[PDB]
């Protein structure tokens, strides 16, 4: 058994750490006061859920989580909130004051005043670690905190642990729910100074979530909540392997060999199904074949993409509920016939395949229905470069004009931070053009 | 707990200051006496951005009151709110400045200018972590342009870290007939576009035309336009005030606001426009977004088809669907894209905010950094060259020490500023 | 009021769909980065397909097809004949034909297969390649396939064509075909015959203004003896093949074009289609035609961006706006195309 | 077609299908980094009191 570190960083990677620990426990069996009746060794052990909880005397379970945003709002709620006895206070660090949407800010500034502190707390949960694997970082794109102080965490995280994983759950920006018009400037910063320091990084682009929320959950208007929910329920069915008894992405260093062969293009995309409502009162419950069909419907993905224009390297299928080999293969042949579906020449043209068979675990009161069987495919697609292209597109209109600019040398960085960051990106962009196109 | 500190300077100043605080208290359920009788916690969750606690669960404003003669600090102080002020942070001295910007910045406004600074200073101290400053004050007279100029100078020495607004209240002829009104202004203009990260232009000449064309008052008073002045203020500091993902505190605003230092003049709009008389139809959601973009909507006397818009922000008061909101909001931008620049791609945000001001069901304040901005600054800038040109009325100030050319550093300044909105119109 | 941008100034089709729109008092074209657009009329080359369809509030349609290229470029044509099951190497529409490369994938050992059954069955033996040069030896033209540097096709040249009389002449068909959002398969009703001016000569095959029908390559060597342009309508030629064969157009040619039409687009209709996505396609093609002396029927080429010829312009691009555009966005407050849809059953 | 890797629990089980096969900065050069922004950040803080007090 080896051990796993959350991370979570700013408001989004709060709120989603939040959501995400709520459902483990759930998924668990794991109360609001820590307590599991179900776990016989009291005081410990080297289960498959405790690489994502410790254990005390008391009989305690609890999370392998530091929390860390700028300001103290958001993480006050946890301190108050449902799970406040969950945590060990040490685990939840606030500033004053934010980096007010800005990457350099949260970087540079605010950054060098609070990483040793962060870097500290780190250290505390490693030390009860005889086998720590390595990290798993929650964080948006478009905050100050989450790009600025994430990027900073991140480069340090490399020289104190070299030899250890690193995982990012990141929030890609989207108007429709975005609080800042500078986003695309801290997404491409962060992306940039992040990129040697992550093993393999899971977008999810607000815009997509929203979207699954209008479309199948019938919320006329998505607040965090709905939309954490639903990222939720995706982040757990990717660390499903890590806390159960399996045999397939049972460490961090799974996910980087089997989903990430060449490591700048670390970017999975992942596609979730069935997203039904907890409101509609009559569901014909799905088929393997119909959920697995659609893993491929650009409209269940976290990120909207067209990966019939691009190619694949990987794909890994992830399912829970009452499924078995035979009828997943049975829904791959006919979906091969159907779809396009295109791996690079130096690689199989395959899936790895994860059945676990408890059901998708929900959140009482929630919006989504219990339903019988859901997957979650990762596939590393070289059309999620889509997402690239349009976070660099809006860089570049701003960028042209200098505009904001000054906010972020008011904080120490140089101009010319800007545009080798987006040197770094088109280069990123032609990586994915170079695997994923021919003529 | 993110603290502002407010200063009002002059009559005017003090006057649209003493609004503000009646307004906001009665939003945020606070009485004169200081005791809070609302009935919901919204009220209470940011209240320290403006309020210091006090003994016996009390509220107190963290306002500082400035000026050069008494008169309206009286008039404050024995009006209804005026028990809830702290009592030292009344600051003010007997002479007035005579409607003089230079008796105001060097002469008699250096006088006090020290006092000041102790109050605020001792209103700094206590705060958690200060985010920065809040000034009213008009720029045609002398005690609010010229001494409140040189606070926001003198402030910026001390906090040079901390983000400094104003609410500046733009002189025109008619409404004053005092002559000097454009040096004072464009005196004033050049120290704000040095020294404010901020500032809400609240042009005279916007609220008498809303007044008289709009609202069908044939004679307006100061009363009337202030009215104007308070709705807008309590509607560009709601996101500061009450729980709220944008533009929560002032720096994020800035930010979201400000593409380029010296352009950080905001043309505030409000709907639905009311005088002070009952309106009995609430609006619809898309009566509130037409209204609110209007330009006979505005505070500040510029046409916004006559440029583009760089940032908007737009904030919603009531009960409402935020679906329709978001449907109309984004129906004006995809309806007219053309006046907002394609550069800064998603410039327009929005907040809505369940609590509606007094009197209203539904309520809408815009915040519009746009570069029709200029024709405001234009307008100063003719009136003072008229008189600039023959020197006149220039005895007045020299007689305090100036030289004319700090009257041609400031016009320069001002018409630099001026070029650089025309500048980005044309991009 | 509807919004759109125009990305391809050097459009024919384009240009003409701008000016009805506008027309109309109910489309405002913009500036053309202007990103808040219901409609792109784009560029044809590296089209911005990955920006499409993130705009809130706006429905966005545009008129290509992602994808479309693998019809549209003959290396990729070829391909996609011998690969696709659908269409498969059996395929009797489409010329035997061959991908092959410059030596600075390639298929050139397998062409000689066939070349050496030619000669050895001495028969008709005549090929083309893809700048274009026809020959009956293969290394004239392998060595002038290395010459030129690009990708090349080498494909059977149909020796025994249909010949107009008067004149003894050569010509191939053009089809406008209209592929909506829906995948729906539009036939513009009119078609046309570029035709050749100068007698078909099976003898020598350097004098090239009687063996490629182009408009282009027409003119600039008869050009307007027998009808305007090297044009022929098919009022006139079905007219000419009731007079002179006894048929109509219909069944001799037009079943054969509406059956090698339906199955091209067929065959990419799961890579292309836009029914599920969150911007959608449209797109005209002009689909090039050859008739033999049997009247058979064969693909030569597929356009992604086709002109239209001029007398045709007017009513085409109405339909285009009628049928492509105003079903996605409506107005307040006879059909020129014929629908291509089969649903046999076994 | 080709099943393989085939592994089963009490949970689950797990396996590969196949339809084709084929055809560092240091800690000083960061603590310096932030040294430097700061370094800037003092310089304007500076230039701006310099311009207050003139
Ligand atoms: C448009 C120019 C201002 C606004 C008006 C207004 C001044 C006012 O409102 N005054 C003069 C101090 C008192 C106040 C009003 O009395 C009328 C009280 C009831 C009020 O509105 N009081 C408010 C609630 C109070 O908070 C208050 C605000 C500011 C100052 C003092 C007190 O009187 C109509 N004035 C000068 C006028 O209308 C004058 N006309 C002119 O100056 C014309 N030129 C010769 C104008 C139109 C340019 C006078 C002939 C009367
Ligand atoms: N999905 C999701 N997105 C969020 C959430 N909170 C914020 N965001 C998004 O994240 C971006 C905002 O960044 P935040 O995480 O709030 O920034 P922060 O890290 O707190 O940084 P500062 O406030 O600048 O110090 C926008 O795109 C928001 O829509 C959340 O709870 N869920
Ligand atoms: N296999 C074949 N047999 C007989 N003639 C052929 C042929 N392939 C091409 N041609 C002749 O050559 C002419 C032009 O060739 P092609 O259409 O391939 O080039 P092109 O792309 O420059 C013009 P367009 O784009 O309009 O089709 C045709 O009109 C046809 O007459
Ligand atoms: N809107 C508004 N404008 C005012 C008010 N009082 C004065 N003014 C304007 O402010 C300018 C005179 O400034 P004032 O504040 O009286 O001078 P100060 O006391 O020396 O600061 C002129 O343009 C007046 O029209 C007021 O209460 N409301
Ligand atoms: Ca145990
Ligand atoms: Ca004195
Ligand atoms: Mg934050
Ligand atoms: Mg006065």
């Amino acid at each position: 058994m080896r051990e796993c570190i959350s991370i979570h960083v700013g408001q989004a990677g709060v709120q989603i750490g939040n959501a995400c620990w709520e459902l483990y426990c759930l998924e668990h069996g794991i109360q609001p006061d820590g307590q599991m009746p179900s776990d016989k060794t009291i005081g410990g052990g080297d289960d498959s859920f405790n690489t994502f909880f410790s254990e005390t005397g008391a009989g305690k379970h609890v999370p392998r989580a530091v929390f860390v945003d700028l300001e103290p709002t958001v993480i006050d709620e946890v301190r108050t909130g449902t799970y406040r006895q969950l945590f060990h206070p040490e685990q939840l660090i606030t500033g004053k004051e934010d980096a007010a949407n800005n990457y350099a800010r949260g970087h540079y500034t605010i950054g060098k005043e609070i990483i040793d502190l962060v870097l500290d707390r780190i250290r505390k949960l490693a030390d009860q670690c005889t086998g720590l694997q390595g990290f798993l970082v929650f964080h948006s794109f478009g905050g100050g905190t989450g790009s600025g102080f994430t990027s900073l965490l991140m480069e340090r995280l490399s020289v104190d642990y070299g030899k250890k994983s690193k995982l990012e759950f990141s929030i890609y920006p989207a108007p429709q729910v975005s609080t800042a018009v500078v986003e695309p400037y801290n997404s491409i910063l962060t992306t940039h100074t992040t990129l040697e320091h992550s093993d393999c990084a899971f977008m999810v682009d607000n815009e997509a979530i929203y979207d699954i929320c209008r479309r199948n959950l019938d919320i006329e208007r998505p607040t965090y909540t709905n939309l954490n929910r639903l990222i939720s329920q995706i982040v757990s069915s990717i660390t499903a392997s890590l806390r159960f008894d399996g045999a397939l992405n049972v460490d961090l260093t799974e996910f980087q060999t089997n989903l990430v062969p060449y490591p700048r293009i670390h970017f999975p995309l992942a596609t979730y199904a069935p997203v039904i409502s907890a409101e509609k009162a009559y569901h014909e419950q799905l088929s393997v074949a119909e959920i697995t069909n659609a893993c491929f419907e650009p409209a269940n993905q976290m990120v909207k993409c067209d990966p019939r224009h691009g190619k694949y390297m990987a794909c890994c299928l992830l399912y829970r509920g009452d499924v078995v080999p035979k009828d997943v293969n049975a829904a791959i042949a006919t979906i091969k016939t159907k779809r396009s579906i295109q791996f690079v020449d130096w690689c199989p043209t395959g899936f790895k395949v994860g059945i676990n068979y408890q059901p998708p675990t929900v959140v009482p009161g929630g919006d989504l229905a219990k339903v019988q069987r859901a997957v979650c495919m990762l596939s590393n697609t070289t059309a999620i470069a889509e997402a690239w292209a349009r976070l660099d597109h809006k860089f570049d209109l701003m960028y042209a004009k200098r505009a904001f600019v000054h906010w972020y040398v008011g904080e120490g960085m140089e101009e010319g931070e800007f545009s080798e960051a987006r040197e770094d990106m088109a280069a990123l962009e032609k990586d994915y053009e170079e695997v994923g196109v021919d003529s | 707990m993110r603290e502002i500190v407010h200063i009002q300077a002059g009559q005017c100043g003090n006057q649209i200051g003493a609004k503000f605080w009646e307004v906001i208290s009665d939003e945020h359920g606070i009485d004169p006496t200081g005791s809070y009788h609302g009935d919901s916690d919204l009220q209470l969750e940011r209240i320290n951005v403006y309020y210091n606690e006090a003994a016996g669960n009390k509220y107190v404003p963290r306002a500082i009151l400035v000026d050069l003669e008494p008169g309206t600090m009286d008039s404050v102080r024995s009006g209804p709110f005026g028990q809830i002020f702290r009592p030292d942070n009344f600051v003010f001295g007997q002479s007035g400045a005579g409607n003089n910007w230079a008796k105001g910045h060097y002469t008699e406004g250096a006088e006090l200018v020290d006092s000041v600074l102790d109050v605020v200073r001792k209103e700094s101290e206590s705060c958690d972590c200060l985010q920065g400053f809040q000034l009213t004050h008009s720029l045609g007279g002398g005690t609010g342009s010229g001494m409140g100029t040189l606070l926001i100078s003198k402030i910026r020495e001390e906090y040079p870290d901390r983000i400094m607004n104003t609410f500046s209240v733009v002189p025109s002829p008619k409404v004053s007939d005092t002559v000097v009104e454009p040096y004072n202004a464009t005196l004033s203009v050049h120290q704000l576009v040095e020294n404010t990260d901020e500032t809400y232009c609240i042009d005279n000449e916007a609220l008498y035309d809303i007044c008289f064309r709009t609202l069908k008052l044939t004679t307006p008073t100061y009363g009337d336009l202030n009215h104007l002045v308070s709705a807008t203020m309590s509607g560009v500091t709601t996101c500061l005030r009450f729980p709220g993902q944008l533009n929560a505190d002032l720096r994020k605003l800035a930010v979201n606001m400000v593409p380029f230092p010296r352009l950080h003049f905001f043309m505030p709009g409000f709907a639905p426009l009311t005088s002070r008389s009952q309106q009995y139809r609430a609006l619809t959601v898309p009566e509130l977004t037409q209204q609110m973009f209007d330009a006979k909507n505005m505070m500040a006397a510029c046409d916004p088809r006559h440029g583009r818009y760089l940032t908007v922000a737009a904030v919603f008061r009531g009960r409402m669907s935020m679906k329709e909101v978001d449907e109309q909001m984004l129906n004006v931008q995809n309806k007219n894209s053309s006046y907002f620049v394609e550069w800064i791609p998603n410039n327009v945000k929005t907040a809505v905010c369940d609590i509606p001001p007094r009197g209203l069901k539904m309520s809408a304040t815009f915040i519009g950094n746009s570069t029709a901005i200029q024709e405001l600054f234009k307008r100063i800038s003719e009136q003072f060259t008229a008189m600039f040109r023959r020197k006149a009325f220039l005895h007045w100030y020299t007689g305090e020490g100036m030289d004319e050319m700090e009257f041609t550093e400031a016009e320069s300044n001002m018409n630099d500023l001026v070029s650089e909105y025309q500048q980005y119109q044309d991009a | 009021m509807y919004t759109f941008v125009v990305r391809d100034e050097n459009s024919s089709v384009y240009a003409e769909v701008s000016r009805l729109l506008l027309a109309t008092g109910q489309w405002k074209r913009l500036r053309k980065d202007n990103p808040r657009f219901n409609l792109m009329l784009g560029e044809r080359n590296r089209l911005p397909f990955g920006r499409l369809g993130h705009e809130p509030g706006l429905v966005q349609l545009v008129n290509y097809y992602r994808g479309a290229d693998k019809l549209c470029r003959k290396a990729s044509l070829v391909k996609l004949i011998k690969t696709s099951p659908e269409l498969s190497e059996s395929c009797t529409w489409f010329p035997e034909s061959y991908v092959i490369y410059p030596t600075n994938t390639d298929e050139r050992e397998v062409f000689l297969a066939a070349y050496n059954r030619r000669r050895e069955g001495r028969e008709g033996n005549v090929w083309i390649a893809k700048g274009i040069l026809i020959s009956s030896e293969a290394s004239e033209l392998l060595d002038f396939i290395d010459e030129q540097g690009q990708v090349h096709v080498i494909q059977k040249y149909l020796e025994k064509p249909l010949l107009l009389e008067p004149g003894h002449r050569k010509f191939d068909i053009r089809s406008w075909v209209l592929v909506d959002h829906l995948y729906n398969i539009y036939l513009y009703r009119e078609g046309v015959l570029r035709t050749s001016s100068e007698p078909y000569n099976s003898a020598n095959f350097q004098d090239k203004t009687c063996h490629l029908t182009n408009h282009c390559i027409q003119k600039e060597y008869n050009y307007g003896r027998y009808e305007e342009g090297n044009e022929m309508f098919f009022e006139e030629f079905n007219q000419y093949l009731m007079d002179a064969l006894n048929t109509t157009l219909e069944n001799s040619i037009l079943l054969q074009i509406k059956h090698i039409i339906r199955s091209c687009l067929m065959c990419i209709e799961p890579a292309i289609s836009t029914k599920h996505l969150h911007y959608q396609s449209f797109q005209l093609f002009g689909f090039d035609f050859m008739v033999d002396e049997e009247l058979k029927v064969w693909l030569i080429e597929v356009n992604g961006a086709p002109a239209c010829a001029q007398k045709l312009y007017a009513e085409l691009c109405q339909g285009i706006v009628d049928v492509a555009i105003s079903s996605v966005f409506p107005l307040a407050d006879t059909s020129i195309f014929i629908k291509l849809h089969h649903h046999h059953h076994h | 077609m080709e099943v393989i890797e085939l592994n089963k629990c009490t949970s689950g089980q797990s396996f590969e299908v196949i339809l084709k096969p084929p055809s560092d900065p240091s800690l000083e050069e960061i603590q310096k980094k932030l040294e430097a922004a700061e370094e800037r950040r003092k310089y304007q803080e500076a230039e701006l009191l310099k311009h207050l007090a003139e």
